[PDB]
């Protein structure tokens, strides 16, 4: 399920 | 199914990386692995931003993400 990609999106969202 | 593990390690990073730069470097490292798909580039840059006991947790943290195959090659490249 692409774990790496999940963490990248998590950060980008945690940014805002 | 394993998303909490990512946010969990990622959360730990923020705790062990109050600065934004360290996070900027890490972001570039993650983007590299995704684009290059090479765990060799990750190991090199990883140490750069994970060459400290406090930053060590990131090396083991991000690992879980890496697929089984890349995990074997990743673990081999890493000091373990």
């Amino acid at each position: 399920g692409s774990l790496l990609k999940e963490v990248l999106e998590d950060y980008l969202r945690l940014k805002k | 199914m394993d998303r909490k593990v990512a946010r969990e390690f990622r959360h730990k990073v923020d705790f062990l990386i109050e600065n934004d730069a360290e996070k900027d470097y890490l972001y570039d490292v993650l983007r590299m692995y995704h684009q290059t798909m090479d765990v060799a580039v990750l190991v090199g840059d990883l140490k750069l931003v994970i060459n400290e006991p406090s930053r060590l947790p990131l090396f083991d943290a991000i690992r879980p993400l890496i697929p089984l195959k890349h995990q074997v090659e990743y673990d081999q490249l890493t000091p373990r």
